[PDB]
Parts: structure tokens; sequence; C-alpha cells
RNA sequence: AGCCAGGAUGUUGGCUUAGAAGCAGCCAUCAUUUAAAGAAAGCGUAAUAGCUCACUGGUCGAGUCGGCCUGCGCGGAAGAU
């Protein structure tokens, strides 16, 4: 889970989702890929 | 008929026996061994043509004997006895480097019968055609 | 003419294949062959990467001398059919194929003037007098000239930098730049202390003398005067100025320390009011102290690389430039040139290729 | 970096950004960046967002350049009373009213340009918009 | 939008590079069988082999796709009694 204030979508598995209130990117083929705003 | 089990399509000049130098480790990795490919190989080689990279059939079997079948040797080595040139590609069509003609293309076509999945001798020789312009050897009409 | 150039080609070629090693580095291709062609040669991925890279650097070396061999005698057997029967396109092609044989021997010639970081860089050569006090400056001078002779000889622009003439007559100390086409390759080999033995015209009673003079030859290196340090790499702290001024400086945070965070080095300023001119006076003095450290740091890996030649000793005496029996011998050539007239016009390529081996 | 060669005065008022853009229309190529965003370009940004345009095509197409640092910005030394006349020019700015076309891309695909135009945009201060050549 | 299979051959296109067959790199980037298959888009092999996508025949059964257009909303958004 990284930091942000851009969560962009790197790559296909990515996916963006808004958990009442913070927005946060989840990728099901990397770990490392999955972001969070804060 | 039997599923793919394990196959390395690895192969170079027929006229040379035993390949070693060049393919090396990948024909004798799985089932068949290294010593395999002297025997076998150039038994196939004396009937059609010697010296000239042909593809073999490599389907290993766990009794370690392997069937083998060898096409029609291939359109990038054929258009070279023919063709007149060695060189293709980096500047193929930038700078001429060789000339192909038609009916040179068309005759070369029709030896490759059982190579190709193909109804008609037109088809094939378009093939051929479309193969040399890839290589860098522009079509003469 | 052209039958008798070919044997001279092979016998060069001969002569530079023993030092390569036909007879051993056939003999490690062997053994790298030997496991490398098992397809469990992956186990150890760092060990193998240095083998893999190794023997396809030495294939291109044995069976290349051996296609050179295989190629001369063909070429020959080419060129006889034609002659004698009066065919003139192979005389032709008897030529063009040797003429690949000479540049494989160049790139083989040219792989032991490849050898090193520094090669076709620019070039400079310091001829420093010995302790003759007039014979060596006498040869200092003939050193220089053979030397300008060799530069012309081989097509180099000779620059002449610093030259300090001798006392009475020759040369003291004399810098010379040699600028080309890896100019420093055929210089490299040529750098120590030249034995001159000479009966002298400056003494009176004729007595026989041992001379030497350094003929030091370095490349001319890259200016690098100092490395844009980034503010990731310093560390900047402020604190308060020591001593008077009321409740002015007890109230500054006017003073600054700056410390390079790898190397250790602090720089510290408290001379100027402000902080902001202090912050740049500092960072000017840090980057003066890091310009030290890069300086010095430099010289002491000099130093200790010049306590190896050191220890080297009597090596350094290298040429024997023996005048009064006309002979000269290297120590590394083994050779004996009775043309001392010659040599002394430019003529050392009998001496490069030989101490380079 | 990108100055005047010869100047008529050294240094100059802060002016007004206030008025619209006379650089609006794409001219030369065929797809360029129009400022949304009123503001100023420093040199060092304009030369950034330039190198930016570069990565971006991998040395392909033609790229213009239509905006120019004409003002210079005087800056006062660090810690200095307010007086003692006007400062040192430190750096040039171009004054950017709404609608300036910055930079202009031809030979090259659209979406390429965009994504170009995307990475000078993050160089450069003020908000932008893609735009096509038009016709008339 | 899901899922079922193919997803190639002439082929190993060629020229290459310490190792490249779609993948250290350079270019051609045509044709065959065709319902489709890029001289292969993203993973992956020591290069191959392999995991997938663009696309293709069926199934499912009504809207779906990405642009700007603004109105507002989030995040971005942390301090000291
Ligand atoms: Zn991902």
């Amino acid at each position: 889970m990284k930091v942000r204030a851009s969560v962009k979508k790197l790559c296909r598995n990515c996916k963006i989702v808004k958990r009442d209130g913070v927005i946060r990117v989840i990728c099901s083929a990397e770990p490392k890929h999955k972001q969070r705003q804060g | 008929a039997k599923k793919v089990q394990a196959y390395v399509k690895l192969q170079v000049a027929a006229g040379m026996a035993n390949p070693s130098p060049p393919v090396g480790p990948a024909l004798g990795q799985q089932g068949v061994n290294i010593m395999e490919f002297c025997k076998a190989f150039n038994a196939k080689t004396d009937s059609i043509e010697k010296g000239l990279p042909i593809p073999v059939v490599i389907t290993v079997y766990a009794d370690r004997s392997f069937t083998f079948v060898t096409k029609t040797p291939p359109a990038a080595v054929l258009l070279k006895k023919a063709a007149g040139i060695k060189s293709g590609s980096g500047k193929p069509n930038k700078d001429k480097v060789g000339k192909i003609s038609r009916a040179q293309l068309q005759e070369i076509a029709q030896t490759k019968a059982a190579d190709m999945t193909g109804a008609d001798i037109e088809a094939m020789t378009r093939s051929i055609e479309g193969t040399a312009r890839s290589m860098g050897l522009v079509v003469e009409d | 003419p052209v039958n008798n150039r070919i044997q001279d080609l092979t016998e060069r070629s001969d002569v530079l294949r023993g030092y390569l090693d036909y007879d051993a580095k056939k003999e490690r291709l062997e053994e790298v062959n030997a496991e490398l062609e098992q397809p469990d040669v992956w186990n150890e991925p760092e060990r193998a990467q240095a083998l893999g890279k190794e023997r396809s650097s030495l294939e291109a070396v044995v069976d290349t001398l051996d296609q050179m061999k295989q190629g001369l005698e063909d070429v020959s057997g080419l060129l006889e059919l034609a002659v004698e029967a009066d065919d003139e396109e192979t005389f032709n092609e008897a030529v063009a194929e040797l003429d690949a044989l000479e540049e494989k021997l160049a790139q083989l010639e040219f792989r032991r003037m490849f050898s090193g970081e520094y090669d076709s860089a620019d070039c400079y050569l310091d001829i420093q007098a010995g302790s003759g006090g007039t014979e060596a400056q006498d040869w200092a001078s003939m050193l220089e000239r053979m030397y300008l002779r060799w530069a012309e000889s081989r097509g180099f622009k000779t620059e002449i930098i610093e030259e300090s003439e001798g006392e009475v007559a020759g040369i003291k100390s004399v810098t010379i730049k040699i600028s080309g086409d890896y100019a420093y390759g055929w210089l490299r080999t040529e750098t120590g202390v030249h034995r001159l033995v000479r009966k002298s015209p400056f003494d009176s009673g004729g007595r026989r003398h041992t001379s030497f003079s350094s003929a030091f030859v370095y490349p001319e290196v890259d200016d690098d005067i100092d490395i844009e340090i980034n503010p990731a790499d310093l560390r900047i702290d402020v604190y308060r100025t020591s001593g008077a001024g009321g409740q002015h400086v007890n109230r500054t945070e006017s003073a600054v320390r700056i410390t390079h965070i790898p190397t250790g080095i602090v720089t510290q300023c408290q001379n100027d009011r402000s902080q902001h001119k202090n912050k740049d006076q500092a960072m000017k003095q840090m980057k003066a102290k890091l310009y030290e450290l890069e300086m010095q740091k430099k010289n002491a890996e000099k130093q200790a690389m010049e306590d190896n030649k050191s220890d080297i000793g009597w090596g350094s005496q290298i040429r024997s430039y023996v005048l009064d029996d006309s002979r000269i011998k290297d120590l590394r050539t083994g050779v004996e040139t009775r043309n001392t007239q010659a040599v002394l016009d430019g003529s050392l390529d009998q001496f490069i290729e030989a101490s380079l081996k | 970096m990108l100055q005047p060669k010869r100047t008529k005065f050294r240094k100059m008022h802060k002016g007004r950004n206030r008025g619209l853009a006379q650089g609006t229309d794409v001219s030369f190529g065929s797809f360029g960046l129009k400022a949304v965003g009123r503001g100023r370009l420093t040199a060092r940004q304009i030369e950034a967002a330039r190198r930016a345009m570069t990565r971006a095509v991998k040395r392909q197409g033609k790229i213009w350049i239509r905006v120019f640092p004409d003002k210079p910005i005087t800056e006062k030394p660090l810690a200095v009373r307010m007086g003692k006349g006007k400062g040192n020019v430190e750096y040039w700015v171009a004054l950017i009213q709404p609608g300036k076309v910055l930079y202009e891309m031809d030979g090259v695909p659209e979406e390429l340009a965009r994504e170009a135009f995307k990475l000078a945009a993050a160089k450069l201060p003020i908000k932008t918009t893609f735009v096509t050549k038009t016709v008339m």
C-alpha cells in the first residue's frame, strides 16, 4: 500500500475503490501496485 | 492420437552430423540424449537435400525413442541458391541488395507441396513471394 | 612478391600465437564446453556468467587463427592456378581474401592495444634527465629527438609543452604532447628508465659512461572538475553564534553546519550576520573541502599505484642503449639491433610489439 | 536556457496578466497545447517542458515553441531591507493570458502527442488543454 | 460484461547479440489455411519452452462505450491550553 495524492491504474489488474471516503488502488497480480490516497 | 508431452524445436544444417555447438543442451535435456542426432538425423538427410537447415519434429517419449518426420526445406534457405544474394534485412527496402523474379519464386514454391497446408499452387507462390519481400528481396514483375 | 608477403604474414601470425597461448586457451576451451554443454549448468549463475562470456571471447581467437592457417594456403592455391593458365580474375580474387587476413591480424594486434582503460586517448611524455650532470642531459635530448622521429614516422601531431634545456647542452626536463589514433597505445609500453652506455664528449679524459634518463609516458585524462552535489547528499543544520551581541545574536540561528551524509566531512561557518550568506559560504567551503577529499583520494590511489611500480625496481631499467658496442638490448625484447643510427632516427617498431607482449 | 539575446532594457514592471490571448489557434503543426489557466512560464520551466516532450517523442517528428520569455523578474537578495532600488534579474518569464497555444507538434500519433503534453503540463505551472489543427 | 476452445502456419520473417525463436536490439510489419490468429499487445525462459491479450464460433439477453459540458461532492487536507 503506497501513499499518494494521484492514484493511477498502473496496470490492467489495478482496481480503484472508494472505501467510505478514502480513495484506494488494489492490484490482484501485484502486491506492490496497491495504493492509497493520504 | 496422443497429446503434446514435451518438444523443443531446435535444428541446424542437415549436412552437419550431430548438432552440438549451436543448439547444445536443448535437444538432450528431457528424454532423448545428445547421441541420438547423428544416426537418426542423417538418415532422412541423404534422401532429399544436403547442407541446409531443415526443421524436424521432436515429440519426446518416456520410452527414449522419438518419432520424426522432416518437412520440405524452409523458404528462407531455398531462396538463396536461386536468389543470388546472401544478406537480408537491416537495410532491406532502404537500398536494394538483390533481385527476385516471379517465375523463380513460383519454381521455388512447387517443392513445398507437403510442407504447407494449401489447396492451390498459386497461393503457395504468393506466400513465397511475401516471404521474399519480408526478407528484403523486391519482386520483379 | 605477393606470395612472399603471404609467408611474412604467416610468420607474424605464428609469433603472435605463442604469447596468446594457442595450446593453453584451446585446452581451457575444452573444459568450459565439458560443463556448459550439460543442461544443468545454471545451478550457479554467478560463475557461469563469468565463464560463458570468457569462452565466447576465446573462441574468437583460437578458431580464427586456425581459419588463418586454413585461409593463407587456399588463397595461395587460388593464386597458383590463375598465373599458370594466364587467367586474370583469380589473381584479383587471391589478393582480396588475403586482404581480409591482414585486417584480422590488425584486430588481434589491436586486441593487445585494446587491453586497458586508456588507449586511444591523448598522450603525454616526460623525459626526465638522470644524475649525469651533462651526460644525462645529452642523453635526454637524444631520447626526445628519437621520440619526435618516431612520431613523424607513425603520423602524429607532436606538441612540445614544457622544455627545460640543459645547463651546458641537452635537456633537463621535457614534456611533449602526442595526439592521434591510439597514440598512447604505442607509447604506454615505452614508459621507463633508459640505460645509455657511451664514450662521452664532455669528459676531458674521455671516460665511458653508464647514464640514465626516465621517459615517463602518461595519458591525458578527462578534466572532471567537480560533481554537482544534489541537496539529498547534504545535511544542513543551523544553531546559535558563539559570543557577544545582547538580545540579537543570542536569538539567531545564523550559524550553519553542513555535513556530507555518506562521507562524514563537516563544514561550519559563523562569520556573517545573515543565515543565508553563511549557508552559501559554508556550502562554497563544503564544496571546496569535497574537492580536497576527492583530490586527496585520487592522489593516494596514485601513490599506492606508483609504490607497486617502485617495488619492480631494477625492472624500470628497460632498454639498454649500448652505443659503445652499437647493439641495443631491451629487457623484454631479447634481440639486438646493429644499426643504432636507425634506432635513433625513430624506428622502434622492433621494440614496441615485443615490450607489449 | 532560453533567454533574449540583446536587451533594450535590463529591468521591468510586474505588469498585469489582464487580457485575452493572441496566439490562440493552432498555426504550424497538427497537435497543440492550449493554456486554460492564466499565469507565467519561467525560462527554466519552458526548458523542462521541452525536455519532457523530447523524451516523450524519443526523437520523432517536429515540435514548435510559440512562447518566449520576454519579461524579466527582478528578485531582491535573501534577507534585505525593503528599500535600496530594484533587485537583480534572476530569471525570465512569459506572461500567459488564457487561450495561449504554447507548443505545437506534428508527425506523431494523437495519443502520443496527448501523452507528451501531459508530461509538459506536469512540468509547467498552469492548467492546460490539448487541441488539434483547425481548418479556417 | 462474464465463460467455453482456437489464438497458428510459410516461420526459426529476416538482420542480429554475452544469451533474443513476439520480447539485450534493429527493420521489413507480406502472404497461407481461414470463423479468426499482430511476424504478437502485457507477464514470463539462460534464448527456447510456457501464462495471457488484440481477434475469432457458441452461450447469456438489452442496453453499453469514451469524449466535453458544467452543477455540486470526496480525497489531496497534519499543531501545538
Ligand atoms: Zn498491477
